């Protein structure tokens, strides 16, 4: 659903789907080729 | 405590060169399949680094610290188990100890009065300082275990460390990989951040020795200390987000 975001270090609006990419657990978010936020990890624990 | 070992011989400081190694992550932001341009405190490629080797042929002078140094160490008998940091390395100023005493990595910034040659002597009793007071920062990291068995031969591990200073914060990068100098490419991951806020100008290596105070010996180990400059790098990310290649703009 198109909802608002208020994370521990992120704020925006978008649709949260299941990601199939790799990540590092010592980071908060990741960026695509167009330098926009395309992934977010769970502040409570972790989950891009 | 104040007296050092008289059976130590200092090796002359010869010079080698690093091929492509010495690239770390500049921030804690994940990137994937991009070509990022950034300028931070890095090592230029094909630059002169100082050669050190411990085999009674010791090599430990007091090296200066302006902005950043690297600790590219190779080990077989685990001699390099700590590093001292500070301004003049005595009790009149603050002195940082990062000591791995085979239980954990003890990080303490007190006023340690160091001797002429601080060294460790498994570990029997770690004593390098005579007095300590007015302490400021304490930290307990992840526990690790070390050994002091005498081994001489081919190296099979590489431990690179980054000690930088930006706005009082001391970031530590680390990379552990198996392999007198390894070649190729690597990438150093962030480990821990230290908000101390002191002034450090000189540093020295804590060499751990084994077997009253005259029959101490050590195995075979080597490390390299360079000098950093704020150069601009190109940063090539793969699909997994790991550093695969780097380009120094002030090289060719």
């Amino acid at each position: 659903k198109c909802v608002n975001f208020n994370f521990n270090g992120l704020k925006g609006t978008g649709v949260l789907t299941e990601s199939n990419k790799k990540f590092l657990p010592f980071q908060q978010f990741g960026r695509d080729i167009a330098d926009t936020t395309d992934a977010v990890r769970d502040p409570q624990t972790l989950e891009i | 405590q104040c007296v050092n070992l008289t059976t130590r011989t200092q090796l002359p400081p010869a010079y080698t060169n690093s091929f492509t190694r010495g690239v770390y992550y500049p921030d804690k932001v994940f990137r994937s399949s991009v070509l990022h341009s950034t300028q931070d405190l890095f090592l230029p490629f094909f630059s002169n680094v100082t050669w050190f080797h411990v085999i009674k042929r010791f090599d430990n002078p007091v090296l200066p610290f302006n902005d950043g140094v690297y600790f590219a160490s190779i080990e077989k008998s685990n001699i390099i188990r700590g590093w001292i940091f500070g301004t003049t390395l005595d009790s009149k100023t603050q002195s940082l100890l990062i000591v791995n005493n085979a239980t954990n990595v003890v990080i303490k910034v007190c006023e340690f009065q160091f001797c002429n040659d601080p060294f460790l002597d498994m570990e029997s009793e770690f004593r390098v300082y005579s007095s300590a007071n007015n302490c400021t920062f304490e930290y307990v990291s992840q526990p690790f275990l070390m050994d002091l068995e005498g081994k001489q031969g081919n190296f099979k591990n590489l431990r690179e460390f980054v000690f930088k200073n930006i706005d009082g914060y001391f970031k530590i990068y680390s990379k552990h990989t198996p392999i007198d100098l390894p070649q190729g490419f690597s990438a150093l991951e962030p480990l821990v951040d230290l908000p101390i806020g002191i002034n450090i100008t000189r540093f020295q290596t804590l060499l751990a020795l084994h077997r009253s105070s005259s029959g101490w010996t050590a195995g075979a180990a080597a490390y390299y200390v360079g000098y950093l400059q704020p150069r601009t790098f190109l940063l090539k990310y793969n699909e997994n987000g790991t550093i695969t290649d780097a380009v120094d703009c002030a090289l060719d």
